[PDB]
DNA sequence: GAAGGGGGGCTATAAAAGGGGGTGGGGGCGGCAATTTTGACAGCGAGGGCCAG
RNA sequence: ACACCCAGCC
DNA sequence: CTGGCCCTCGCTGTCAAAATTGCGGCTGGGTGTGCGCCCCCACCCCCTTTTATAGCCCCCCTTC
């Protein structure tokens, strides 16, 4: 409860050399204008991946429960508030990449990861595990490719993922070879170089997902999809 | 004889110049001859009461200009000279104004456009993209800078603490080269930790106030 | 009020001033006329 | 009009009355004059 | 000199040692238009002192 | 609330 | 003691400028919106070692 000082209007308001005697001497707390720092810092981040303002409320609403409940007094506020950003995508059935994040933050993987894991474990909340499948839209999006490319890549992650075909590699990882290997299926064609930057995985990553992934090429494809290329002329790396 | 001097020979002997004022295109076709000598010729003509100036270019530089002449005790028009060794004088005073004019009335308008165009290379207006764009932002482990700045950190390492002596010798090296300095310097210049530096100078050291900044330590022990 | 009707119906603006600029003329001191005069 | 001393009313809600009404107000001028002064209002 | 390949580091946990360095939390230093009021100025009065009376 | 427009009748 | 004259000075009227308040009456819509620098003091994290585990990824090497 305070308020601000205008600017002045007349001689009285003034001081003998250029200066108004009355300022902008404000009373808020060092907590509350550290965690406005935060709020202002959490929208610029959001802002610059055109994240909705509904999960910029809930990284709010997240980063006031951590900040009340004061457990992580020794991390950067910064890291803080890309932890809870990324808790926040995660929450609302639209994750981004730990990368993605990374991107849009001062603040690395190393430290953004051990702020996620330490704020799950101080609201003693869970979270969905991520499936191939939401990583998708963006992914494609991003890349320029087409519905039909749309559906066969999700249908595809998600029966290579279902059957096990791929054992403990990141989803993120088995959506980019399905994006790859969905792409080449159509005329729209994307190289590595696009799919890796835009994805976040390593040529080495994407290639060695991509020949684990090749040998079950024609049961995996959805039924009803238009062959643009033939299934066996698909290049292996 | 001086460096400033301004020799006036010119004056004495009254040197009449013209003043000759040309468009773009005839400054830089002559400019294109790469100074070969000639560019081409002048003829002036004089009747029983009119005088008619033109200038001809040479037909070699192409692959009939009039002149018109204005009023000279407007104003008193000279020239002088500024050479590599500092020595001024003065080439002379013009006596006479010319304005060169192109024959042509309605095709010249083209090579006006053509000049337009040229100007107009350079201007910059915003463009429109088809899609939109997303090499941006793209994701990465970690920023360029941040893993450059840690290779750095790793590389130099921590400040390493020494023995009371050394640091101390350094104190003396420090209040030998300069009366006062600023924490911030001194730790800079010591090497050393800053609890320890903070340590080791309150024993010896001791804070003065300042009104016009701030205070700061004092390295004399007394 | 009685006064103050007609005063909605009247319009603005030798010449001698008249009409709702001469009432707030009159109603007022006005220590400096619009326009003085004298019918000697 | 401004940052968040300043013109106001510069920007209206479009007019959806009548098609008539949506091109008069498309192609309106406003005075800055204040709302006194009977030399511009003629 | 681009492409694929191999070797190796990075990532998370786990306890512990001691201290440097990073991070927050203090934390003080830093528009018309008639009215009203007040002042600034130009001026003027009566009286003092001087000289005379 | 608050503010700003627009509009109606004189 | 009495009377004529010019002086510093006290007081006044007069002009001027700065400062001051109000500016019709009802009504109906809609639409938007809500420090700052630089320093000093406590507290926590990482520096390091160990080892298992595996996907990921940088770097160097090699191929043609």
């Amino acid at each position: 409860l305070s308020t601000m000082i205008g600017k002045g209007t007349g001689a009285a308001s003034f001081d003998e050399f250029g200066n108004s005697k009355y300022q902008n001497r404000r009373t808020m707390s060092s907590s509350d204008r550290a965690m406005m720092n935060a709020f202002k810092e959490i929208t610029t981040m959001a802002d610059r991946i055109n994240l909705p303002r509904n999960i910029v409320d809930r990284t709010n609403n997240l980063f006031k429960q951590v900040y009340e409940q004061k457990s992580l007094k020794g991390r950067a506020n910064d890291a803080i508030a890309s932890a809870c950003l990324y808790i926040a995508c995660r929450q609302e059935g639209v994750p981004r990449t730990f990368k993605e994040i990374c991107a849009v933050s001062r603040i690395s993987k190393k430290e953004i990861g051990r702020c996620f894991k330490l704020i799950l474990k101080a609201l003693e909340t869970s979270v969905d595990l991520i499936t191939t499948g939401d990583f998708m839209s963006r992914f494609c999006s991003n890349l320029c490719l087409p519905k039909q490319v749309q559906m066969a890549a999700t249908h595809i992650a998600r029966k290579a993922v279902e059957l096990d075909l791929v054992p403990g590699r990141s989803p993120i990882s088995v959506a980019a070879a399905a994006i790859y290997m969905a792409s080449q299926a159509s005329a729209e064609k994307r190289t590595q170089k696009e799919i890796g930057d835009i994805a976040g995985v390593a040529d080495v990553t994407i290639r060695q997902s991509y020949r684990l992934i090749y040998p079950r090429a024609p049961d995996l494809f959805p039924t009803d999809f238009k062959f643009d290329t033939p299934v066996d002329k698909l290049p292996q790396l | 004889a001086e460096r400033g001097e301004l020799d006036l020979t010119g004056a004495k002997q009254n040197t009449g110049v013209w003043l000759v004022k040309v468009p773009k295109y005839l400054s830089q076709q002559w400019a294109k001859a790469s100074g070969r000598g000639e560019v081409g010729k002048l003829r002036i003509a004089k009747t029983q009461g009119r005088t008619e100036v033109s200038f001809t270019l040479n037909e070699d530089l192409a692959n009939e200009h009039p002149f018109v002449l204005q009023s000279v005790g407007g104003q008193t028009l000279t020239v002088f000279t500024e050479s590599s060794s500092d020595k001024l004088s003065l080439e002379g005073i013009v006596v006479q104004r010319a304005e060169c004019r192109p024959a042509a009335s309605e095709n010249y308008m083209r090579l006006k456009r053509l000049q337009i165009e040229e100007s107009s290379k350079p201007v910059r207006l915003s463009q429109q993209l088809d899609k939109v764009v997303t090499t941006n932002y793209k994701p990465v482990a970690n920023h360029q800078y941040n893993i450059e700045y840690e290779r750095k950190k790793k590389e130099d390492g921590k400040r390493a603490r020494a023995d009371k002596q050394h640091v101390l010798d350094m104190l003396f090296s420090a209040f030998e080269k300069h009366q006062y300095y600023n924490l911030k310097d001194l730790v800079d210049i010591t090497k050393q930790p800053v609890v320890y530096l903070k340590e080791i100078l309150k024993e010896i050291g001791v804070q003065n106030v300042k009104g016009i900044h701030k205070n700061t330590w004092e390295l004399k022990p007394e | 009020q009685s006064l103050g009707e007609p005063a909605t119906q009247m319009t603005l603006n030798k010449n001698v001033t008249l009409g709702v600029p001469r009432l707030k003329e009159l109603i007022n001191i006005s220590k400096k006329p619009k326009t003085p005069s004298l019918t000697v | 009009w401004g940052d968040q001393q300043a013109r106001a009313g510069v920007s209206q809600v479009l007019n959806r009355l009548t098609f008539a009404s949506t091109l008069s107000h498309l192609r309106r001028l406003n005075s800055p004059i204040g709302r006194k002064l009977a030399k511009p209002r003629q």
